[PDB]
């Protein structure tokens, strides 16, 4: 029993284990549940990795009990807070599913079960006039890990500072190490041009992304499937996605020295399901 | 082993109602418990145990 | 297959049309798939080059050093305890393979380990020694760890071991994919505990990005011989080759020096780029 | 086969019926064969796991140390007798394989023996020695046992022997099932003599649990070289692997420290369990 | 000549020896000979290992002479002594065939021949009132070896102390080492929670067993086939089975401080046969 | 509840009694309309030397009288 291939040559497997073997576009409308969105200046939309969200199949299900699928009660658009873009802004970040932990019945289902999974639709809104200039880069990062603020210890960020919620965090232009040994702050110090994790910002376009250019469009839409090394996981311990918004070109208006415009985010869970019902979790978030 | 990332959960026993007996009967009793596996149970990565040891040969 | 040749170039002449392939919009999030034939006049070329050497299998088909362990056999005329080495399995003690692997978020692969052993004398004394033998034992999580170089744990009734005679060919073994997930996680954005309001602050604390997904046991190495009158010091280099490898979710590569086992960076190392004038070639 | 996957889980909805599978009676002596579908609502799951690694063949497919023997070649300028080692074959000098085997009452298996030899110098003198050769001889019951390291018994006209050169690969041999019963007896509840009233008390005495079913001969090991001016001490580790193994009548495993070759236990070692409150997680 | 298998791979055998190759229920009635048993509160019955007793087949017979099969003369129910269960009891044990060595013609055949084999039916009887509580575990152990009472020697139990007969022995709650070097006792010291052999009692349910729960049933029945590493053996040197009875829950009655109830044992040999007739054996049993 | 010789009876309203029960209460208080059926299981055990009887009634639109 020998295998003949071309380079011809012959190979034989000696062991029983394979390990041993030698090797139009501007217009958009979205409807989820009882919520709708319209857009008249869009740059199309992005589906991350070309994969649409879907439910978990029988041939890939780890847990054995019957899952819960709220559907319209939780698969709907939630609007977070609105941030202000000025000439001194460096960028903002959010974690998913951390930013929806207090959003109607989605948060209740999240905190009542032990396992959960879901995809997302993210819609970023920012409008200005024909006399404004600027550009924003919106990136979706799987496993968005940020660096700490300590040069004497590593991986010492507290659970509270890493989960800000719907308010999110911001990037900074400089790295400031914390020197309080008695009362360490235990928080991230993400630098903008390093993307907060030691890699150059210019390469962040490897991740799913879009660009809002004030002279072209005023909104961005990203469709994120569920990504993880497991079929289903704990939503309260682990964040699946991170959203990062950074000014690629600074904001400017006519000759004013202090222009400002708002930026709003709307996120919708998709195909979300849960397992392992028990008493509700009461985390220490302060 | 004891691990936070793969913890299993909790088990408990409670009174739904109380225990009721008539007169001339013991008022205290015992219960016994047993554990076993189902038909979908499996293990892997053979290793060594900490439940036996030695100090001198033979 | 990866050895298939790339597409041929096509002849193209002068053009005059309304369609504009050059102008585009990058705000959408896509890349313009232009070829040279869309902007200049080209000739016909039969292509011969291929992308066989940049595949995922080829990019990882080398043995990379992951650790150097140290053991010794001391002199019989001393009181020093015999030294045996313990190493926690990981690819993050070095930087080259770590940087190559962290181009991606998830991966599956079988492993091939090679051991290269070297020895030397420590004292000028002309004393001699007979050929040595080394025991390398894999202790998975939860198994008893050796505490002396000759305690019962080295009987290896269930732990796999390698016995290596000095001066022969370097040792080698192969391992399958042995993770408890469906793929290896190069990055983990989370904790292992959730703190609770009722419980104390210290009872919920845990490290950021640490999970038991990356606990694989240890390797313990000892010299099996009894001590000679002279001391002999040995070092073992471990080389890791991943094979049958698959990867998911590409990421930008590391640009600054690594600092610990996380994504943290150290002050004074955040200037990777050099100087260059804007209008200078 | 053992690599066959386990049964799939089946979807089950709400139920309302007189039949009670949960309640049962353990006084009968059987175990209730319930599945998760009998107590909770479940979904359909396609099963992939298997029990291939817990089979009897896999549970015993490792080499376990059973003994360490000691030999030496003394100095030519002394009067010490040359030392050769004798070992009575048994798996009860160690605890790990013994505990693994005593999960059952009876067993049949072929055996595979591996020998690992190491040597060292004993004196600081710079004296040297040439490569040594070792003779390992199997003496079955009733055959003459050597008394000197160079008497006639080592001619091995009928006893099998291994000649091993130091520094080469460890030695190895294989043996079939060689018992006089139809299976090996891990436990024997009886004696070898029955005392008789007519005979004296001492003529019927025998040890409890000892029988000639477990007499397999000895292994004798010597250095074949003649002594050098310097002493060289060698140790041989023996590793036993059972293959083609079958077992009968499972038993509970040992819970306290072994004490001798029987089921006896020693005072001060009879507290295997630790403390834990009744209503504490 | 090569063998092709799947992992495919190829294997070849080099040597001529295979060793070298790389690897309703409550009601019961029993009738034996001229003896009968009836039971109205039973928990069914147990057949050890799912095997019924049988005679030795031609394709497994070691000795060559004609065996003796007494049948009804020896295959019948014999009642041993009756023990008393109180609140201080720790348990009792018996050895088979040692307990039937003085039972009619079975003992005569046992002591007149050199080889013998047999199975057994064991019936344990214990009844109380609806106001008693308690539970007994009855276990049948093949090769039931017990630990001695000496910490200076091992395997030093005398033949007389290891074969008590139909009276049997008892377990103890504590281990007491014997210190008389001049006149050693040479007897077992079996501890109840170690099952007398260094293994935890909770696991004894690996052996064939039953439970008598005073509120459910009042009898237990075990059917034991012949088990040994030989086809036939010496019944006077070697014991095949051991019967162990232990209180799983202590006996209690109303408010009395000293309740007591009897426990009786009845054993029947089955399919017994003998070989090697000679003059009778006269052991030293005292 | 505790049944003694001075007891006169107890009453409950549905869906009022499940207003703080896991996700059922959350769904009840988050929506404007809802409907559901029920399964009710009453448990009470004693000895063979006790005597007594309980009547359990399910009333649609169980309206009670005031104290004025
Ligand atoms: C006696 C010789 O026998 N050796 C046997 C053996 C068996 C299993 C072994 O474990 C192999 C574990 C590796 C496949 C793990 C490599 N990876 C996968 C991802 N990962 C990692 C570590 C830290 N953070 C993220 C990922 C790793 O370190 C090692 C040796
Ligand atoms: C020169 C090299 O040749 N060696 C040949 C050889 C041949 C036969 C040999 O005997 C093998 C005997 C073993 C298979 C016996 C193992 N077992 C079986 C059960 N048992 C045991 C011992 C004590 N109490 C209960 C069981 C054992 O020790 C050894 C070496
Ligand atoms: N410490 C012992 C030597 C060590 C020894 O003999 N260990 C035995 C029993 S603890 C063993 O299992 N050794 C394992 C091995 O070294 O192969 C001595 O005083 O010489
Ligand atoms: N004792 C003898 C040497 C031993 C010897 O020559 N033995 C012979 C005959 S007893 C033998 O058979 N040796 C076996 C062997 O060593 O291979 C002497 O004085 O040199």
């Amino acid at each position: 029993g020998a295998q003949v291939s071309s380079q011809n040559y012959t190979t034989i497997n000696y062991y029983r284990d394979s390990a041993s073997n030698a090797a139009s576009d501007r217009v958009l409308q979205l409807t989820l549940g009882n919520s709708t969105i319209t857009a008249q200046e869009a740059a199309n939309s992005v589906v991350a990795y070309g994969r649409w969200p879907e439910y978990l199949r029988d041939s890939e299900a780890n847990p054995v009990d019957q899952p819960t699928e709220p559907e319209v009660a939780a698969c709907r658009f939630y609007t977070l807070d609105t941030v202000s873009w000025t000439k001194e802004s460096r960028g903002w970040w959010w974690k998913l599913p951390d930013a929806l932990r207090d959003m109607g019945l989605f948060g209740q289902n999240m905190y009542y079960h032990y396992l959960g999974r879901s995809g997302y639709t993210v819609h970023v809104q920012c409008n200005a006039s024909k006399f404004h200039q600027g550009a924003l880069g919106v990136f979706a990062v799987p496993e968005m890990c940020l660096a700490g603020d300590s040069n004497t210890t590593t991986m010492h960020t507290s659970y509270q500072n890493a989960n800000p919620g719907e308010k999110g965090g911001t990037f900074t232009g400089t790295f400031t190490p914390d020197n309080n040994q008695t009362s360490p702050a235990r928080r991230f110090c993400p630098v903008d041009y390093l993307l907060g994790n030691g890699t150059l910002l210019g390469n962040a376009f490897v991740f799913p992304h879009q660009i809002i250019n004030l002279r072209t469009n005023n909104c961005a839409t990203l469709v994120l499937p569920y990504v993880n090394s497991l079929s289903i996981d704990s939503m309260v311990k682990h964040n699946n996605w991170g959203i990062a918004i950074l000014p690629l070109a600074p904001l400017n208006f006519a000759s004013e020295s202090s222009p400002e415009i708002p930026i709003t985010l709307t996120i919708a869970p998709m195909c979300c399901e849960f397992n392992g019902l028990r008493n509700i979790t009461l985390p220490r978030l302060q | 082993i004891d691990d936070s990332f793969t913890e299993g959960g909790y088990i408990s026993v409670f009174y739904q109602t109380r225990i009721v007996v008539p007169l001339s009967t013991p008022r205290e009793m015992d219960i016994l418990g047993f554990v076993s596996a189902c038909n979908d149970f499996s293990v892997r990565l053979l290793r060594d145990t900490t439940h036996i040891e030695q100090k001198a040969l033979a | 297959t990866s050895r298939d040749a790339l597409p041929n170039t096509e002849a193209s002449g002068p053009t005059h049309s309304k369609e504009i392939p050059a102008l585009t919009a990058v705000e959408t999030g896509a890349t313009n798939p232009l070829v040279p034939s869309d902007t200049v006049q080209t000739r016909h070329v039969v292509q011969h080059r291929s992308r066989s050497e940049s595949s995922i299998e080829s990019f990882f088909a080398r043995g990379a050093c992951v650790t150097i362990m140290t053991v010794d056999n001391p002199a019989s005329t001393t009181n020093k305890d015999k030294l045996f080495a313990v190493w926690k399995i990981t690819y993050k003690d070095t930087v080259q393979l770590r940087r190559k692997l962290e181009f991606f978020t998830y991966s599956r692969f079988d492993m091939e380990l090679t051991f290269v052993v070297t020895a030397n004398f420590t004292e000028t004394n002309n004393g001699h020694a007979l050929n040595q033998v080394y025991q390398i034992m894999y202790v998975p999580p939860g198994a008893p760890v050796p505490e002396k170089w000759d305690d019962y744990t080295w009987q290896t009734s269930s732990n796999p071991s390698i016995f290596y005679t000095y001066g022969t060919a370097p040792a080698r073994i192969s391992v399958p994919y042995v993770g408890i997930s469906n793929a290896y996680s190069h990055f983990y954005d989370g904790f292992s505990k959730v703190p609770l309001k009722d419980q104390s602050a210290a009872l919920g604390d845990s490290l950021y990005g640490a999970a038991s997904l990356n606990d694989f046991g240890i390797l313990a190495v000892r010299v099996v011989n009894d001590p000679n009158p002279t001391k002999v010091t040995s070092k073992i280099r471990v080389y890791l080759k991943p094979k049958h490898i698959r990867v998911w979710c590409p990421r930008p590569p590391r640009a600054v020096a690594y600092y610990g086992p996380g994504v943290d960076y150290k002050d004074g190392t955040l200037t990777p780029l050099s100087t260059k004038d804007l209008t200078t070639y």
